[PDB]
Protein backbone atom coordinates (compact mmCIF):
# COMPACT_ATOMS: atom_id res chain seq x y z
CA UNK A 1 0.00 0.00 0.00
CA UNK A 2 1.27 3.46 -0.92
CA UNK A 3 1.92 5.28 2.35
CA UNK A 4 1.03 8.88 3.19
CA UNK A 5 1.68 10.17 6.71
CA UNK A 6 0.00 13.11 8.43
CA UNK A 7 1.52 15.22 11.19
CA UNK A 8 1.06 18.41 13.17
CA UNK A 9 -2.13 17.64 15.10
CA UNK A 10 -2.43 18.39 18.78
CA UNK A 11 -4.10 20.36 21.54
CA UNK A 12 -5.10 23.91 20.62
CA UNK A 13 -7.14 26.57 22.39
CA UNK A 14 -10.49 27.71 20.95
CA UNK A 15 -10.22 30.49 18.39
CA UNK A 16 -6.66 29.58 17.45
CA UNK A 17 -5.06 28.51 14.18
CA UNK A 18 -3.25 25.35 13.15
CA UNK A 19 -1.36 23.86 10.20
CA UNK A 20 -1.57 20.15 9.49
CA UNK A 21 1.08 18.40 7.40
CA UNK A 22 0.90 15.40 5.09
CA UNK A 23 3.80 13.67 3.34
CA UNK A 24 4.01 11.02 0.62
CA UNK A 25 6.77 8.43 0.19
CA UNK A 26 6.02 6.70 -3.12
CA UNK A 27 3.63 9.01 -4.98
CA UNK A 28 4.24 12.66 -5.86
CA UNK A 29 1.81 14.96 -4.06
CA UNK A 30 2.12 17.66 -6.73
CA UNK A 31 1.01 15.14 -9.39
CA UNK A 32 -2.16 13.80 -7.73
CA UNK A 33 -5.61 14.64 -6.40
CA UNK A 34 -5.26 15.33 -2.66
CA UNK A 35 -8.11 15.94 -0.21
CA UNK A 36 -8.57 16.51 3.51
CA UNK A 37 -11.39 14.69 5.32
CA UNK A 38 -12.25 15.05 9.01
CA UNK A 39 -14.18 12.64 11.22
CA UNK A 40 -15.48 14.24 14.40
CA UNK A 41 -15.63 11.88 17.40
CA UNK A 42 -18.64 9.63 17.04
CA UNK A 43 -19.82 11.47 13.92
CA UNK A 44 -19.82 10.94 10.18
CA UNK A 45 -17.11 11.86 7.72
CA UNK A 46 -17.08 15.29 6.05
CA UNK A 47 -14.91 15.99 3.02
CA UNK A 48 -13.19 19.30 3.73
CA UNK A 49 -11.14 20.37 0.71
CA UNK A 50 -9.34 19.09 -2.37
CA UNK A 51 -6.32 20.22 -4.37
CA UNK A 52 -5.91 19.11 -7.96
CA UNK A 53 -2.60 18.26 -9.68
CA UNK A 54 -2.74 21.64 -11.42
CA UNK A 55 -3.09 23.53 -8.14
CA UNK A 56 -6.85 24.09 -8.33
CA UNK A 57 -8.47 23.66 -4.92
CA UNK A 58 -12.03 23.61 -3.60
CA UNK A 59 -13.71 23.79 -0.20
CA UNK A 60 -17.07 23.09 1.38
CA UNK A 61 -19.37 26.02 2.09
CA UNK A 62 -19.33 25.13 5.80
CA UNK A 63 -15.53 25.60 5.79
CA UNK A 64 -14.97 28.37 3.22
CA UNK A 65 -13.06 31.30 4.68
CA UNK A 66 -11.55 29.21 7.50
CA UNK A 67 -9.49 26.37 5.99
CA UNK A 68 -6.81 26.68 3.32
CA UNK A 69 -4.96 23.91 1.46
CA UNK A 70 -1.47 24.12 -0.02
CA UNK A 71 1.34 21.87 -1.23
CA UNK A 72 5.14 21.81 -1.34
CA UNK A 73 6.67 20.42 -4.53
CA UNK A 74 10.27 20.03 -3.32
CA UNK A 75 9.62 18.30 0.01
CA UNK A 76 6.56 16.42 -1.38
CA UNK A 77 4.08 17.47 1.31
CA UNK A 78 0.49 18.68 1.55
CA UNK A 79 -0.52 21.39 4.02
CA UNK A 80 -3.85 22.47 5.53
CA UNK A 81 -3.89 25.87 7.22
CA UNK A 82 -6.73 26.16 9.74
CA UNK A 83 -7.98 29.49 11.12
CA UNK A 84 -10.52 30.40 13.81
CA UNK A 85 -10.91 26.85 15.08
CA UNK A 86 -13.93 26.17 17.28
CA UNK A 87 -14.69 23.32 19.65
CA UNK A 88 -16.79 21.59 16.99
CA UNK A 89 -13.69 21.34 14.76
CA UNK A 90 -12.33 18.60 17.05
CA UNK A 91 -11.84 15.66 14.69
CA UNK A 92 -9.32 13.27 13.21
CA UNK A 93 -8.15 14.89 9.97
CA UNK A 94 -7.12 12.51 7.19
CA UNK A 95 -4.85 13.05 4.19
CA UNK A 96 -6.04 11.05 1.18
CA UNK A 97 -5.05 10.59 -2.45
CA UNK A 98 -8.12 9.95 -4.60
CA UNK A 99 -7.93 8.22 -7.98
CA UNK A 100 -10.66 6.63 -10.11
CA UNK A 101 -9.37 3.14 -9.27
CA UNK A 102 -7.57 3.96 -6.01
CA UNK A 103 -7.98 5.87 -2.75
CA UNK A 104 -4.89 5.97 -0.52
CA UNK A 105 -5.67 7.39 2.91
CA UNK A 106 -3.09 8.07 5.59
CA UNK A 107 -3.82 7.40 9.26
CA UNK A 108 -5.16 10.80 10.35
CA UNK A 109 -3.93 13.18 13.04
CA UNK A 110 -6.07 14.26 15.97
CA UNK A 111 -6.98 17.92 16.46
CA UNK A 112 -8.27 18.79 19.94
CA UNK A 113 -9.84 22.25 20.23
CA UNK A 114 -10.36 22.57 23.98
CA UNK A 115 -9.30 24.59 27.01
CA UNK B 1 -22.02 31.24 -49.88
CA UNK B 2 -23.52 31.17 -46.39
CA UNK B 3 -21.62 29.97 -43.34
CA UNK B 4 -21.81 26.41 -41.96
CA UNK B 5 -22.87 27.21 -38.34
CA UNK B 6 -25.96 25.02 -38.56
CA UNK B 7 -23.79 22.21 -39.88
CA UNK B 8 -21.71 22.46 -36.69
CA UNK B 9 -24.74 22.59 -34.39
CA UNK B 10 -26.55 19.68 -36.07
CA UNK B 11 -23.47 17.56 -36.79
CA UNK B 12 -24.46 13.94 -36.27
CA UNK B 13 -21.51 13.27 -33.93
CA UNK B 14 -19.46 15.58 -31.72
CA UNK B 15 -15.84 15.25 -30.67
CA UNK B 16 -14.47 14.23 -27.29
CA UNK B 17 -13.64 17.17 -25.06
CA UNK B 18 -10.02 16.11 -24.48
CA UNK B 19 -9.58 15.99 -28.27
CA UNK B 20 -11.82 19.02 -28.77
CA UNK B 21 -12.43 19.36 -32.49
CA UNK B 22 -11.99 22.81 -34.04
CA UNK B 23 -13.82 23.97 -37.16
CA UNK B 24 -12.59 27.23 -38.68
CA UNK B 25 -15.06 29.67 -40.26
CA UNK B 26 -13.66 32.31 -42.61
CA UNK B 27 -14.65 34.66 -45.43
CA UNK B 28 -18.41 34.53 -44.81
CA UNK B 29 -21.35 36.63 -43.62
CA UNK B 30 -22.09 35.24 -40.16
CA UNK B 31 -25.68 35.95 -39.10
CA UNK B 32 -25.81 35.49 -35.32
CA UNK B 33 -29.49 36.36 -34.82
CA UNK B 34 -30.54 33.13 -36.54
CA UNK B 35 -28.60 30.98 -34.05
CA UNK B 36 -29.91 33.14 -31.22
CA UNK B 37 -33.38 32.66 -32.72
CA UNK B 38 -32.91 28.93 -32.09
CA UNK B 39 -33.73 29.31 -28.38
CA UNK B 40 -33.60 25.50 -27.86
CA UNK B 41 -29.86 26.20 -27.58
CA UNK B 42 -30.58 26.60 -23.90
CA UNK B 43 -27.18 27.87 -22.71
CA UNK B 44 -26.08 31.02 -24.54
CA UNK B 45 -23.43 32.40 -22.20
CA UNK B 46 -21.14 35.00 -23.77
CA UNK B 47 -18.00 36.70 -22.51
CA UNK B 48 -15.77 39.55 -23.66
CA UNK B 49 -18.30 40.51 -26.34
CA UNK B 50 -21.90 41.70 -26.73
CA UNK B 51 -23.89 38.80 -28.26
CA UNK B 52 -26.33 41.08 -30.07
CA UNK B 53 -23.58 43.22 -31.62
CA UNK B 54 -21.88 40.16 -33.17
CA UNK B 55 -24.01 40.86 -36.25
CA UNK B 56 -22.15 44.19 -36.67
CA UNK B 57 -18.49 43.38 -35.95
CA UNK B 58 -15.87 41.83 -38.24
CA UNK B 59 -13.34 39.13 -37.35
CA UNK B 60 -10.44 37.53 -39.19
CA UNK B 61 -11.63 34.03 -38.26
CA UNK B 62 -14.15 32.31 -36.00
CA UNK B 63 -13.41 28.84 -34.62
CA UNK B 64 -16.37 26.59 -33.80
CA UNK B 65 -15.00 24.58 -30.88
CA UNK B 66 -17.34 21.60 -30.50
CA UNK B 67 -17.35 18.89 -27.85
CA UNK B 68 -19.56 17.09 -25.32
CA UNK B 69 -19.45 17.30 -21.51
CA UNK B 70 -21.68 16.57 -18.55
CA UNK B 71 -24.38 19.07 -17.66
CA UNK B 72 -22.88 20.06 -14.31
CA UNK B 73 -19.42 20.63 -15.79
CA UNK B 74 -20.99 23.21 -18.13
CA UNK B 75 -20.43 25.66 -15.27
CA UNK B 76 -16.69 25.03 -15.59
CA UNK B 77 -16.78 26.37 -19.16
CA UNK B 78 -16.39 30.08 -18.45
CA UNK B 79 -13.64 32.63 -17.73
CA UNK B 80 -11.83 32.23 -14.43
CA UNK B 81 -13.36 28.83 -13.69
CA UNK B 82 -11.35 25.83 -12.51
CA UNK B 83 -11.97 22.12 -12.18
CA UNK B 84 -11.65 18.94 -14.21
CA UNK B 85 -12.53 20.18 -17.70
CA UNK B 86 -11.32 23.75 -17.21
CA UNK B 87 -7.86 22.44 -16.24
CA UNK B 88 -7.17 19.24 -18.18
CA UNK B 89 -9.57 19.28 -21.16
CA UNK B 90 -10.57 22.78 -22.31
CA UNK B 91 -9.26 25.88 -20.54
CA UNK B 92 -10.94 29.15 -21.47
CA UNK B 93 -8.84 32.29 -20.87
CA UNK B 94 -9.97 34.56 -18.06
CA UNK B 95 -10.22 37.36 -20.66
CA UNK B 96 -12.11 35.08 -23.07
CA UNK B 97 -13.98 36.86 -25.86
CA UNK B 98 -16.72 34.83 -27.51
CA UNK B 99 -19.72 32.65 -26.73
CA UNK B 100 -20.33 29.14 -25.43
CA UNK B 101 -23.49 27.43 -26.67
CA UNK B 102 -24.54 24.33 -24.75
CA UNK B 103 -27.76 22.32 -24.83
CA UNK B 104 -28.91 18.99 -23.44
CA UNK B 105 -28.19 16.18 -25.91
CA UNK B 106 -29.51 13.27 -23.83
CA UNK B 107 -32.10 12.52 -26.51
CA UNK B 108 -29.35 11.63 -29.03
CA UNK B 109 -25.94 11.29 -27.35
CA UNK B 110 -27.04 9.19 -24.38
CA UNK B 111 -27.38 5.47 -25.06
CA UNK B 112 -28.57 2.59 -22.87
CA UNK B 113 -25.65 0.94 -21.08
CA UNK B 114 -23.72 4.20 -21.42
CA UNK B 115 -22.07 6.18 -24.23
CA UNK B 116 -18.31 5.85 -23.73
CA UNK B 117 -17.25 7.27 -27.11
CA UNK B 118 -16.85 10.67 -25.39
CA UNK B 119 -13.70 10.96 -23.28
CA UNK B 120 -12.10 13.61 -21.08
CA UNK B 121 -8.62 14.14 -19.69
CA UNK B 122 -8.36 14.39 -15.90
CA UNK B 123 -4.67 13.79 -15.06
CA UNK B 124 -1.91 16.12 -16.22
CA UNK B 125 1.20 17.81 -14.88
CA UNK B 126 -0.11 21.38 -15.19
CA UNK B 127 -3.18 23.32 -16.25
CA UNK B 128 -3.85 23.46 -19.97
CA UNK B 129 -2.99 26.79 -21.51
CA UNK B 130 -5.96 28.70 -22.97
CA UNK B 131 -7.26 26.85 -26.05
CA UNK B 132 -4.65 24.09 -25.66
CA UNK B 133 -5.35 20.59 -26.96
CA UNK B 134 -3.55 17.51 -25.61
CA UNK B 135 -4.26 14.23 -27.41
CA UNK B 136 -1.28 12.44 -25.81
CA UNK B 137 -2.60 9.12 -24.49
CA UNK B 138 0.69 8.15 -22.83
CA UNK B 139 0.51 6.76 -19.30
CA UNK B 140 0.61 9.69 -16.89
CA UNK B 141 3.29 9.50 -14.20
CA UNK B 142 1.84 10.01 -10.71
CA UNK B 143 4.86 8.88 -8.68
CA UNK B 144 8.64 8.65 -8.42
CA UNK B 145 8.99 5.51 -10.53
CA UNK B 146 8.76 5.71 -14.32
CA UNK B 147 6.47 2.85 -15.33
CA UNK B 148 7.59 2.25 -18.94
CA UNK B 149 4.49 3.90 -20.40
CA UNK B 150 2.34 0.89 -19.44
CA UNK B 151 -0.56 1.25 -17.03
CA UNK B 152 0.00 0.27 -13.42
CA UNK B 153 -0.11 1.56 -9.84
CA UNK B 154 0.83 5.24 -9.48
CA UNK B 155 0.73 5.67 -13.28
CA UNK B 156 -2.64 5.94 -14.99
CA UNK B 157 -4.17 6.57 -18.39
CA UNK B 158 -4.98 10.31 -18.29
CA UNK B 159 -8.29 9.93 -20.19
CA UNK B 160 -11.67 8.85 -18.81
CA UNK B 161 -14.96 8.10 -20.57
CA UNK B 162 -18.23 9.77 -19.61
CA UNK B 163 -20.52 6.80 -20.23
CA UNK B 164 -23.62 8.96 -20.72
CA UNK B 165 -26.87 7.11 -19.95
CA UNK B 166 -30.35 8.41 -20.86
CA UNK B 167 -31.83 8.42 -17.35
CA UNK B 168 -29.16 10.36 -15.44
CA UNK B 169 -30.01 13.69 -13.88
CA UNK B 170 -29.93 16.99 -15.73
CA UNK B 171 -26.56 17.88 -14.24
CA UNK B 172 -25.10 14.57 -15.46
CA UNK B 173 -26.77 14.24 -18.86
CA UNK B 174 -24.65 15.02 -21.94
CA UNK B 175 -24.57 18.63 -23.11
CA UNK B 176 -23.38 19.26 -26.65
CA UNK B 177 -21.22 22.37 -26.41
CA UNK B 178 -19.97 24.49 -29.31
CA UNK B 179 -17.67 27.38 -28.37
CA UNK B 180 -17.12 30.31 -30.73
CA UNK B 181 -13.50 31.51 -30.53
CA UNK B 182 -12.69 34.81 -32.22
CA UNK B 183 -9.69 36.36 -33.97
CA UNK B 184 -8.42 39.78 -35.03
CA UNK B 185 -4.67 40.22 -35.63
CA UNK B 186 -3.25 43.24 -37.44
CA UNK B 187 -4.96 42.48 -40.77
CA UNK B 188 -8.29 43.13 -42.52
CA UNK B 189 -10.99 40.78 -41.29
CA UNK B 190 -12.74 38.08 -43.34
CA UNK B 191 -15.90 37.29 -41.33
CA UNK B 192 -18.43 40.09 -40.87
CA UNK B 193 -21.91 39.96 -39.41
CA UNK B 194 -23.40 42.66 -41.63
CA UNK C 1 -27.23 20.09 -1.14
CA UNK C 2 -27.33 16.34 -1.75
CA UNK C 3 -28.07 14.31 1.39
CA UNK C 4 -27.57 10.54 1.54
CA UNK C 5 -29.68 8.46 3.93
CA UNK C 6 -27.85 5.23 4.71
CA UNK C 7 -29.86 2.37 6.20
CA UNK C 8 -29.90 0.32 8.39
CA UNK C 9 -28.06 2.26 11.10
CA UNK C 10 -26.64 -1.05 12.37
CA UNK C 11 -26.48 -4.31 10.40
CA UNK C 12 -26.11 -7.07 12.99
CA UNK C 13 -25.25 -10.06 10.80
CA UNK C 14 -23.61 -13.30 11.85
CA UNK C 15 -20.24 -13.94 10.18
CA UNK C 16 -20.38 -15.28 6.64
CA UNK C 17 -23.83 -13.83 5.93
CA UNK C 18 -24.46 -11.68 2.88
CA UNK C 19 -24.58 -8.00 3.80
CA UNK C 20 -26.69 -5.55 1.80
CA UNK C 21 -26.38 -1.85 2.66
CA UNK C 22 -28.83 0.72 1.30
CA UNK C 23 -27.84 4.28 0.39
CA UNK C 24 -30.48 6.59 -1.08
CA UNK C 25 -29.78 10.02 -2.58
CA UNK C 26 -32.12 13.00 -2.51
CA UNK C 27 -31.09 14.01 -6.06
CA UNK C 28 -30.55 11.97 -9.21
CA UNK C 29 -26.75 11.67 -9.27
CA UNK C 30 -26.43 8.89 -11.82
CA UNK C 31 -23.93 6.21 -10.84
CA UNK C 32 -21.38 8.72 -9.47
CA UNK C 33 -21.22 7.33 -5.94
CA UNK C 34 -18.43 5.83 -3.85
CA UNK C 35 -18.37 3.38 -0.94
CA UNK C 36 -15.72 3.50 1.80
CA UNK C 37 -14.76 0.80 4.27
CA UNK C 38 -13.37 2.01 7.60
CA UNK C 39 -12.01 -0.18 10.36
CA UNK C 40 -12.27 1.38 13.84
CA UNK C 41 -9.41 3.72 14.64
CA UNK C 42 -8.19 3.55 11.03
CA UNK C 43 -8.60 5.65 7.93
CA UNK C 44 -11.34 4.76 5.40
CA UNK C 45 -10.73 2.43 2.47
CA UNK C 46 -12.28 2.66 -0.99
CA UNK C 47 -14.47 -0.30 -1.98
CA UNK C 48 -16.59 0.75 -4.99
CA UNK C 49 -16.27 3.64 -7.44
CA UNK C 50 -19.07 4.80 -9.73
CA UNK C 51 -21.29 2.54 -7.62
CA UNK C 52 -20.45 -0.57 -9.68
CA UNK C 53 -16.69 -0.84 -10.19
CA UNK C 54 -14.55 -2.61 -7.60
CA UNK C 55 -11.33 -0.82 -6.66
CA UNK C 56 -7.93 -2.47 -6.97
CA UNK C 57 -7.08 -4.88 -4.17
CA UNK C 58 -10.67 -5.05 -2.91
CA UNK C 59 -11.72 -8.72 -2.64
CA UNK C 60 -14.25 -9.95 -5.19
CA UNK C 61 -16.91 -10.46 -2.50
CA UNK C 62 -17.59 -6.71 -2.54
CA UNK C 63 -19.90 -5.42 -5.26
CA UNK C 64 -21.98 -2.31 -5.91
CA UNK C 65 -25.38 -1.85 -7.52
CA UNK C 66 -28.13 0.70 -8.07
CA UNK C 67 -28.13 4.08 -9.75
CA UNK C 68 -29.59 7.58 -9.78
CA UNK C 69 -31.23 7.68 -6.32
CA UNK C 70 -31.12 4.10 -4.94
CA UNK C 71 -27.67 2.58 -4.39
CA UNK C 72 -26.86 -0.69 -2.66
CA UNK C 73 -23.55 -2.12 -1.47
CA UNK C 74 -23.42 -5.92 -1.44
CA UNK C 75 -20.92 -8.09 0.43
CA UNK C 76 -21.32 -11.68 -0.74
CA UNK C 77 -19.97 -13.05 2.55
CA UNK C 78 -18.95 -11.14 5.67
CA UNK C 79 -15.43 -12.03 6.73
CA UNK C 80 -14.14 -11.25 10.23
CA UNK C 81 -12.29 -8.17 8.94
CA UNK C 82 -15.42 -7.00 7.09
CA UNK C 83 -17.08 -6.10 10.41
CA UNK C 84 -16.55 -2.35 10.15
CA UNK C 85 -18.23 0.93 9.29
CA UNK C 86 -19.23 1.65 5.69
CA UNK C 87 -19.94 5.10 4.23
CA UNK C 88 -21.57 6.02 0.93
CA UNK C 89 -20.36 9.22 -0.73
CA UNK C 90 -21.79 10.81 -3.85
CA UNK C 91 -19.36 11.79 -6.61
CA UNK C 92 -21.31 14.35 -8.63
CA UNK C 93 -18.21 16.60 -8.52
CA UNK C 94 -15.57 13.90 -8.01
CA UNK C 95 -13.60 13.66 -5.74
CA UNK C 96 -15.92 16.07 -3.91
CA UNK C 97 -19.24 15.09 -2.37
CA UNK C 98 -21.10 14.59 0.89
CA UNK C 99 -21.04 11.38 2.93
CA UNK C 100 -23.81 9.32 4.42
CA UNK C 101 -24.23 8.77 8.13
CA UNK C 102 -22.59 5.34 7.84
CA UNK C 103 -23.62 1.80 8.73
CA UNK C 104 -22.06 -0.32 11.48
CA UNK C 105 -21.60 -4.07 11.02
CA UNK C 106 -21.60 -5.61 14.50
CA UNK C 107 -23.82 -8.21 16.17
CA UNK C 108 -22.71 -8.24 19.83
Amino acid sequence: EVQVVESGGGLIQPGGSLRLSCTASELIISRNYMSWVRQAPGKGLEWLSVIYPGGSSFYTDSLKGRFTISVDNSKNTLYLQMNRLGVEDTAIYYCVRDAPSESDWGQGTLVTVSS
Amino acid sequence: NLCPFHEVFNATTFASVYAWNRKRISNCVADYSVIYNFAPFFAFKCYGVSPTKLNDLCFTNVYADSFVIRGNEVSQIAPGQTGNIADYNYKLPDDFTGCVIAWNSNKLDSKPSGNYNYLYRFLRKSKLKPFERDISTEIYQAGNKPCNGVAGPNCYSPLQSYGFRPTYGVGHQPYRVVVLSFELLHAPATVCGP
Amino acid sequence: EIVLTQSPATLSLFPGERATLSCRASQNIGHFLTWYQQKPGQAPRLLIYDASNRATGVPARFSGSGSETEFTLTISSLGPEDFAVYYCQERSDWPRGTFGQGTKVEIK
